[PDB]
RNA sequence: UUACGGCGGCCACAGCGGCAGGGAAACGCCCGGUCCCAUUCCGAACCCGGAAGCUAAGCCUGCCAGCGCCGAUGAUACUGCCCCUCCGGGUGGAAAAGUAGGACACCGCCGAACA
RNA sequence: UGCCUCCUAAAAUGUAACGGAGGCGCCCAAAGGUUCCCUCAACCUGGACGGCAAUCAGGUGGCGAGUGUAAAUGCACAAG
RNA sequence: GUUGCGUGGUUCACCGCGGAGGUAGAGCUACUGGAUGGCCGAUGGGUUACUGACGUCAGCCAAACUCCGA
């Protein structure tokens, strides 16, 4: 199978990248979700496990933006960044989630850096 | 005759601050070879798996998926 | 648009509706990849297979190989480890239907005294493994700028879940069987 | 790695001796492969002592 | 008997304390040799009293053995002050504890069978004796 | 059909259990069916009569103060030195339950040419209801030659009784000299 | 509230395997290689652009103890301190193995459909 | 005869004997630093030379491989 | 060990609590080795009553064996 490989293979990728990398209280870590059609954004405060703030590409304002797949990716970048600020959130940390800094999380990871959070 | 008689030094490893027990920050508390117990919270664990203390406060021990550790709660 | 793969989705993909019971379209077999390697033994000594054995299946099979290094010593065969004694080349995609096209078309009947092709060799899965003789067969190489003569050896894997259901699928394609 | 290392690989076409031709995608420079013997004009692709006394006498 | 290979050639003795947990009813045959105390039965003690059920039965039945002599014992050499160095193995030994069973044995005959190995118990340093399958 | 008058132990441990065993009682337990386990004492000596002349499989019918019970034994622990009984394992049976039980196998006949026999197993498990229909079951020999062997299949086994163990267990093996 | 997506706690009472069933959004396979990027060869993987095809697989839900895991009670081994000549006894702790049985996990936050 | 690892050493540490076994007087300019990616051995089935075992392909496989070098403690999250 | 000056219950004993272990014992189809009797038989030996690898059903052993564990 290829199905079964890649969700296997992803989250052996995310849990090496993880153990080095946790997030706190006051400096969260924004962990990213990528589909083949959509992703998912959320600062997840490894301390309790709450989720303080969070952004997608299902909802209403995201999917009516014109262009490609980078083009809704720093539209979700933009809302997350404007969500962690309502929060009392100014630094975080990158969850790459096991995928590659690159494409549509690298657009939606610069489209944060010029909103306001500072990693 | 023999071949034998030599051995080495007793290096004193082992537990060095047990549960419960207040620490300083600095202080070597689990000295080891390898990783007999791994660092946990506040935690280093240093050159030769040494397992010191990065901030005051006591010792306690636990488990963290199979791998026994040492953390201090502050 | 290579000719062996729309000849594939236009009356292959529906026979083997009828032969096997199929209750959805995604379970028809499919063969996914053609691994071509040499395995060139006497390359231990002389160290020459970049002249002979890489500038061959690069003209047969359209890219370049990997040269593959051996992983355990052995004092049998004159042999280290981390030692170039195998070349393969992968065929994916279009070139892997032009490929068995042209293997199967020009290629396969000019074997010295050919006669078919044994159906026994699956191993278990679906998945078709034969040899061939030298560096004849494929006109892409000629007979008279090489050096020594070195065969090679096919594997055809498919997605068929057992044997005959890759029997099926290579006999529509054009591999002659017995 | 998909660029300039690999070899000349552009459409060619093949003709037969028997008339059956196709085309192709080959390393062949000039695309001008000819065979001499195909899939369909080779064969297998389309086909004791007592009876020689009898034939002696 | 004798083993083929041991991993460490010199070992210390081993301990004779405590009664036996395995081996200690008669789990092959019908008729079983019990130790009650302590020593160190050596490999000629056993084929010294195998050979003498076997010729006493003379023909049928079985005898098994389910000890094993696989522990060494060492000697220094004769004329030898103390400490220069453990001595070079010379016997074999298995530890018998109390409640363990040495010998046992089937043969179609209680009399004979019983009789057959009381010649065996005479030929090891313990005090034995013949217990039954219940 | 064995009467058993048993009593509830007042102190448990090691030291109140050497005061029973050479007061000649025996202490043990009852256990099974979800229910907690109760801590009684056996007579000792008419508990060892029950067990040399019923087998290990005999339904009990025990006495706890008055109150009426039935219950099979499901393992013993005989001292290797003493070799009289320390402790039963007694398990409840409320009249018909299929219960995982071994038995005796027991061999019958002879062997015409020098043929040695030697039975492996004493004991096959079976699954059986309660009062105890199932006892030894009896094995047919005539001797052949040393290329048969009888197994746990093929085993005369009666109603009610269902072979648990494995159908390749060699419970009699016959030999050459 | 749920036959639903994520992120954690926890690391087999949670695993393996077998048998059935599920597609609203979502996860997925899936159609392609012009663009960033990629293969010690290969758009398989990684990356990108798509929405014709489908729940076969993944994933999700339900049901089985076959294998694996958990597991007392009571007894025993061993043992501290005594009594005592050994043997054993008094008193305070008390396993491993096996048995009865347990078990096809449980809980926290966010999003989507609900309500 | 100094150093390093184990057992003796009696479940913290330490512990003698001319008690039981073994290593060291180096090596590496990558076998260091960092960032990313991968899972091994063994067994089974099919394959030109090719054999028990070279390279290929597919199943099975949770650590039995591996660690520059002796042993112990570690390491599959990998320190491979 | 004594004695001079400082410190003053910090020492020690018991009870309750928080903790690391790998001895005793036991176990080994949980590893590395040893090894008993069946069963199956790759190989080896002259077409086979001799050898019996690896497997499997029982019963075992260990200072430098440990899934466990006072
Ligand atoms: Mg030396
Ligand atoms: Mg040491
Ligand atoms: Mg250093
Ligand atoms: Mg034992
Ligand atoms: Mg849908
Ligand atoms: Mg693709
Ligand atoms: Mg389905
Ligand atoms: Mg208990
Ligand atoms: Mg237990
Ligand atoms: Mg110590
Ligand atoms: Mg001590
Ligand atoms: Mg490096
Ligand atoms: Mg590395
Ligand atoms: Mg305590
Ligand atoms: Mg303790
Ligand atoms: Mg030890
Ligand atoms: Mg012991
Ligand atoms: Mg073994
Ligand atoms: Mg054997
Ligand atoms: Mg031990
Ligand atoms: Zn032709």
């Amino acid at each position: 199978s290829v199905s079964a490989t890649r969700r296997i293979s992803r989250l052996r990728r995310h849990t090496r990248l993880r153990k080095k990398l946790s997030g706190t209280a006051e400096r969260p870590r924004l962990v990213v979700h990528r589909s083949a059609r959509h992703i998912h954004v959320q600062l997840v405060n490894d301390l309790n496990g709450t989720t303080v703030a969070a952004a997608s590409s299902i909802e209403a304002d995201v999917r009516g933006v014109p262009g490609d797949k980078k083009a809704r990716s720093v539209r979700v970048g933009q809302l997350i960044a404007e969500r962690a600020k309502a929060a009392g959130i100014d630094t975080v940390v990158f969850d790459r989630g096991g995928y590659t800094y690159g494409g549509r999380i690298a657009a939606l990871a610069d489209a944060a850096r010029e909103n306001g959070l500072s990693f | 005759s023999s071949r034998n008689g030599r051995d080495s030094a007793a290096q004193r490893l082992g537990v060095k601050r047990y549960g419960g027990q207040v620490v300083k920050a600095g202080e070597i508390l689990v000295r080891q070879r390898g990783t007999k117990f791994h660092p946990g919270v506040n935690v280093g664990r240093g050159g030769d798996d040494t397992l010191f203390a990065k901030t005051a406060g006591a010792v306690e021990f636990g488990i963290k998926r199979g791998r026994k550790t040492v953390s201090i709660v502050g | 648009q290579p000719r062996l793969k729309e000849r594939y989705r236009s009356e292959i993909r529906d026979a083997l509706r009828k032969q096997f019971g199929y209750g959805n379209v995604m379970q028809i077999p499919t063969v996914t990849k053609v691994v071509v390697n040499m395995g060139v033994g006497e390359a231990a000594r002389d160290a020459k297979l970049i002249n002979g054995a890489v500038n061959d299946l690069a003209l047969i099979t359209g890219q370049k190989p990997e040269v593959r290094r051996a992983r355990k010593s052995i004092a049998q065969f004159k042999l280290r480890e981390g030692m170039p004694v195998g070349v393969r080349v992968t065929l994916r995609g279009d070139r892997m239907w032009e490929f068995l096209d042209r293997l199967t078309s020009i290629a396969l009947p000019r074997i010295r005294d050919f006669r078919g092709l044994s159906p026994k060799q699956f191993d278990g899965v679906g998945n078709y493994t034969f040899g061939l003789a030298e560096q004849a067969v494929f006109h892409e190489v000629d007979v008279d700028k090489i050096d020594r003569v070195r065969g090679m050896d096919i594997n055809v894997v498919t997605s068929a879940a057992t044997d005959d259901e890759g029997r099926a699928l290579l006999r529509a394609l054009g591999f002659p069987f017995k | 790695m998909k660029s300039d290392i690999h070899p000349a690989y552009e459409e060619t076409t093949v003709v037969c001796g028997c008339g059956n031709t196709f085309q192709t995608r080959s390393t062949k420079p000039g695309g001008r492969i000819v065979v001499e013997v195909c899939s369909q004009c080779h064969p297998f692709y389309t086909g004791g002592r007592v009876a020689r006394f009898e034939k002696r006498y | 008997l004798i083993p083929r290979k041991v991993k460490h050639r010199k070992q210390h003795h081993p301990r004779q304390r405590g009664i036996a947990s395995g081996g200690t009813t008669v789990n092959f045959g019908d008729y079983g040799i019990q130790a009650l105390e302590h020593a160190y039965v050596t490999n000629r003690q056993i084929e010294s009293a195998r050979i003498a059920i076997n010729r006493h039965i003379k023909r049928g039945g079985k005898v098994w053995i389910n000890i094993f002599p696989d522990r060494p014992l060492t000697k220094k050499p004769a004329e030898t002050r103390m400490g220069s160095g453990k001595g070079s193995p010379e016997w074999w030994v298995a530890n018998v504890k109390p409640g363990r069973v040495l010998f046992e044995l089937s043969y179609p005959n209680e009399g004979v069978a019983r009789a057959a190995l009381t010649r065996a118990i005479h030929k090891l340093p313990i005090k034995a004796r013949i217990i039954t399958r219940e | 059909s064995n009467q058993l008058r048993v009593t509830v132990r007042t102190e448990t441990g090691k030291g109140a259990s050497r005061r029973a065993r050479r007061a000649g009682k025996i202490p043990a337990v009852l256990y099974g069916h979800g229910a907690e386990p109760q801590h009684l004492e056996l007579p000792g000596h008419d508990y060892a009569a029950v067990l040399r002349h019923s087998g290990t499989n005999a339904v009990l019918t025990l006495d706890i103060a008055g109150k009426e019970q039935l219950a099979l034994t499901k393992a013993l622990h005989i001292h290797p030195i003493r070799r009289t009984i320390q402790h039963a394992d007694l398990l409840v049976v409320r009249r018909g339950e299929k219960v995982v039980v071994e038995v005796s196998v027991v061999v019958e006949g002879q062997a015409g040419p020098d043929t040695l026999v030697t039975q492996e197993t004493n004991s096959i498990e079976i699954e059986a209801e309660a009062l105890s229909i199932p006892e030894q079951l009896t094995v047919s020999i005539e001797g052949a030659e040393p290329g048969t062997q009888l197994t746990a299949g093929q085993i005369a086994l009666p109603a009610g009784v269902s072979l648990i163990s494995d159908p390749d267990l060699l419970v009699v093996n016959v030999v050459k000299a």
